[PDB]
RNA sequence: CCCGCAGGUACGGACCAAUGGCACAAUACUUGUUCGAGCGAACAGUGGUAUGACGCUACGUCCGUUGGAUUAUGCCUGAACGCCUCUAAGGUCGUAUCCGUGCUGGACUGCAAUGAUAAAUAAGGGGCAAUUUGCAUUGUAUGGCUUCUAAACCAUUUAAAGUUUAUAAUUUACUUUAUAAACGACAAUGGAUGUGAUGCCAAUGUAAUUUGUAACAUAGUAAAUUGGGAGGAUCUUCGAUCACCUGAUGCCGCGCUAGUUACAUAUAAAAGCAUUAUUUAAUACAAUGACAAAGCCUAGAAUCAAUUGUAAACGACUUUUG
RNA sequence: CGGCUCUUCCUAUCAUUGUGAAGCAAAAUUCACCAAGCGUUGGAUUGUUCACCCAUGCAAGGGAACGUGAGCUGGGUUUA
RNA sequence: GGUACAAUGGUAUGCGUAGAAGUGUUUGGCGUAAGCCUGCAUGGAGCUGCCAUUGGUACAGAUCUUGGUGGAUAGUAGCAA
């Protein structure tokens, strides 16, 4: 977050603070690029894909080094990325419908026959 | 509508000492209460005016050096000093404290249905059961005309409206039970469910 | 209670994205005066602006169009009106709902305004050029524009008056007590033009403008209506100051004089500026090669275009 | 001296018409070089000198307040203390102080008034719903149904004050006064005066299915609709604010109490005789909710991008875009 | 350590406001009361800090965070 | 007195590719407590209870030692002779 400088185009994301990383941007292209291509050979229509799952993982360093004063010598180092997308097709969703179970018992309309069944409708 | 004995107590401020009517109503709030103040221009301070003058302008005087925007905030109004000497009786820094606060209504002067709702008093603060004959007193509303409140009479003006909307409510009221009285002698052969039966009260009910 | 009318530069004020807009403001409450417009609402509203209300003001708008600025979205204020008989200040209000004010019917002349604006934006400066430090010693490390003391060691804090760099000016002013020398009169054209004569004075008797020569610098071009104001208000370049009656009494003989001008300069401000009207460029200076040639190239060609006719 | 007048010091807040300072690295000259010579050429990190708009800027200019309680003190009235006394009650004069006004911020984000109210026109958004439904849950209501008091004590005055009613005098006003009674801080009143004279109930069914059917003396009551005046707004539980309300138009002309006395009819027994048990809700009253559920109305803006330059570290800001 | 810078606080009141008192005629002063709002300066010599000197000034009060060295300076003090 | 770790001598007609050691865990537990047993998940070849005798036998610290990592900070550090 920090100190990023605060731009205009943010109040859009209502945030401040935001920038624009060109190269983080190019590297999501050529990944989507992949997975659009691969959508292809699986027999998907690209215009309905969404980004269902993206994520970032920082993987293993590099090593170089600056040059200090006074003769010391501190790390400078290179931290990469792992990216992983799937993109999944959105049709009219039908979401989901859990399953019913019986608990039954056969004791159940005599301490409601008072209560619920030949008791009239109201309002 | 409702509330956990009655809808609130609306206490009328008007001849109540501060202090010991703001440790009834603290403690009171505290046991699940919502009151209401009205009145709190006409609260009392015991002791003569300048006395306590001069303990309002030494609060006046606590201020954080480093910010003054920090600092103590001194409300002046008669309603937001009795909310002070309240605030101190509670514990605001817990949620039982500060649920406790958010029961309480103070206001100077008695609008918005407190005008026409129910005033019940508290006889243990009321001034005139406490202090002496020869003892000096002052009010909140006085306090805080001379420390930087600016409604005392904003709030004298809308009071004597409040008091003359007051005066036909009284006057139909008057005459509207001079035919309750009246009724009560068309009614008299009722069955005899009075005639008898309400001699268990029973000489003048 | 607004009004049936409103003009349209003067209804951009509640539009942030007025080009775009279908200008759907005040499409509707405009119609609550062609409805039964007394039941609708109107009518019991000016009765509960009458039984209820002590303080009585108005929403006014300037006419921006006519000062050629790029604003073209007027300003609108609301202005207190400040007469006896509460009924008196609706019966004003509702008669001058969309007619037009003048500054000659609220201001007179040797009249106390007092001005109230923003002032001119600075920007962020230091604590020399804001809070008015001595500098520093020449031969000091790290900065001789600071301060050198933020405060004690204790209160443990640095506080709030002790001066600090942040922003300078574009500040709220209310400054008091500026007199008005001349209540101009503007905009045109009686018999013919007249727009002359607010600097012509009773010694002068020369009928210029009040604009000097090539405009006011900046902000330029007064052709309307005005207020002479002695020395300075606030703000900058074209910015609307909002004028207004004295909240004082005035017993100072220096404030209750009665003034006449004899003089003002309509000088060029770009400049050292020699000349008051454009005339006396030409009394005092001749014909440049300029005017001497364009006079003497039309009169000329007159006669010498159908040298090749004939 | 008081008071009036005219200025200045210091500080504050602005401003740039004039004057002073900074340089359009605008323009003139000029040194060295370089372009064959000749130019409103170049280079010497601004070659140097001179004048120098705009803008910034002081060494210039303009502007810089008002009421209240009242400290110190001087008194008034006046005792205890037969007189006297600024004090004991009670009055009073009153500071560069204090607190406000004016001025500067504004709970980040408090509050009030107000403007418009969508991707429309095939199709669907959005209200107006509270009527619209079954449905489902909510809160109060707990086995009717272990409630309301949003109707009240006046405003200011007061520990011999402070109270009522009555009557004869009187009000702009239970106006103010004169006689006579009443508990002269009883128990009273601390709850119910139920303070528009309350209800767990009318219904003669009072409740986990229940409903009610006639005669004799009382009683006269709540009831739905379309064009005028008087009234109601204190940091909000619905403001094209509006509830007794001018004279008009027609009905369900419906439901009705209380009392004596008579009759039908119907529900009701939870299994336990240590009937306490999940200690609950079919009840009624208010409230949301989603899936197919009927109509009434509606037809926007903001931000980005570009632009401005009254602004600017960046945001933000003042602006403009058929 | 001082000085420079800059802010706030005290009152043990120099001056000014409002006063009371004098062996208070006026002028000038002295004593005391309420009182901390505004003010309390420019230099020569010394590293000083007080005191002294020239001068202006209606009038030239006393102190607090040993205030203040990632604020500076580095004269005093204090390594080679 | 009790509990963790590793061994050696005995012992359990002990356990184990039909899943040992280890690790992971809202599986269920037992113990005042150190700790222990257990299910499931991963894992792939060894290991445990008892009696004795032991030992390089139990860690939060030592500006501990070796290694790895976090903020600060994706940066008002900075990359301007």
């Amino acid at each position: 977050n920090g100190g990023v400088g605060r731009c205009a185009q943010a109040k859009q994301w209502k945030t401040t603070q935001g920038r624009w990383p060109k190269k983080s941007a190019e590297f999501l292209l050529q990944l989507l690029r992949n997975a659009e291509a691969n959508a292809d050979c699986k027999g998907l229509d690209a215009d309905r894909l969404v980004v269902h799952h993206i994520q970032v993982n920082r993987a293993q360093c590099l090593r170089r080094r600056t040059y200090r004063a006074h003769g010391r010598i501190n790390p400078y180092m290179s931290s990469p990325c792992h990216v992983e997308v799937i993109l999944t097709e959105k049709e009219e969703l039908v979401s989901k419908a859990t399953d019913d179970e019986p608990a039954k018992k056969k004791l159940s309309k005599k301490k409601l026959q008072r209560q619920k069944e030949k008791m009239l409708r109201s309002e | 509508m409702t509330g956990l004995t009655n809808r609130t107590v609306v206490i009328d401020g008007r001849g109540h000492l501060l202090g010991r009517l703001a440790s009834v109503v603290a403690k009171y709030l505290l046991q699940g209460g919502k009151v209401a103040v009205v009145r709190c221009e006409e609260l009392n301070l015991s002791g003569h005016f300048y006395r306590n003058k001069i303990k309002f302008l030494a609060y006046l005087r606590k201020r954080c050096n480093v910010n003054p925007a920090r600092g103590p905030f001194h409300f002046r109004a008669p309603s937001r000093i009795f909310y002070k000497a309240v605030r101190g009786m509670i514990p605001h820094k817990t949620k039982r404290g500060q649920a406790a606060l958010a029961r309480l209504r103070v206001f100077d002067g008695i609008p918005s249905p407190y005008d026409k709702r129910r005033r019940v008093v508290v006889p243990i603060a009321m001034r005139v059961l406490t202090l002496r004959s020869d003892r000096k007193y002052c009010q909140v509303g006085r306090l805080s005309h001379e420390v930087g409140w600016h409604y005392q009479d904003v709030i004298k003006s809308l009071e004597r409206k409040r008091k003359a909307k007051l005066r036909v409510t009284l006057k139909h009221n008057r005459e509207l039970k001079k035919l309750t009285v009246k009724a009560r002698e068309n009614i008299a052969k009722a069955a005899e469910p009075f005639n008898k039966i309400i001699k268990s009260y029973g000489y003048e009910v | 209670v607004w009004a049936q009318h409103l003009s349209e530069e003067c209804r951009r004020r509640f539009y942030k994205n007025w080009y775009k807009s279908k200008k759907k403001a005040f499409t509707k409450a405009s119609k609550k005066w062609t409805d039964d417009l007394g039941k609708k609402s109107i009518e019991n509203d000016f009765r509960k602006m009458l039984r209820y209300c002590k303080v009585i003001r108005v929403i006014a708008h300037s006419q921006i169009r006519l000062i050629k600025q790029r604003q073209k979205k007027a300003h609108v204020m609301e202005i207190q009106l400040n007469g006896g008989s509460i009924e008196d200040k609706v019966k004003w209000a509702r008669e001058h709902l969309e007619k037009p004010i003048q500054v000659s019917n609220v201001f007179g002349q040797d009249e106390m305004i007092d001005c109230v604006g923003v002032t001119k934006g600075k920007g962020f400066k230091g604590v020399t050029s804001r809070w008015h430090t001595k500098k520093l010693p020449r031969k000091t490390h790290k900065g001789l524009r600071k301060v050198a003391c933020i405060g004690a060691w204790h209160p443990s804090r640095v506080s709030t008056t002790v001066a600090r760099a942040g922003q300078k000016g574009y500040h709220h002013r209310t400054e008091i007590n500026k007199k008005i020398y001349r209540i101009g009169a503007g905009i045109h054209t009686k018999d013919g033009k007249v727009i002359k004569n607010n600097a012509s004075t009773e010694y002068d008797l020369t009928d210029k403008s009040i604009t000097p020569m090539g405009g006011f610098p900046h902000y330029g071009e007064v052709n309307n209506d005005f207020v002479m104001i002695k020395g300075c208000c606030i703000g900058s370049k074209k910015r609307i100051i909002t004028l207004r009656k004295s909240l004082l009494k005035h017993t100072k003989r220096s404030a209750l004089e009665q003034i006449k001008l004899k003089f003002i300069d309509t000088s060029s401000k770009m400049g050292h500026g020699r000349f008051q009207t454009p005339a006396d460029k030409l009394a005092f200076m001749g014909p440049l090669k300029k005017d001497r040639l364009k006079e003497e190239a039309a009169a000329t060609t007159a006669a010498a275009a159908a040298a090749t006719t004939t």
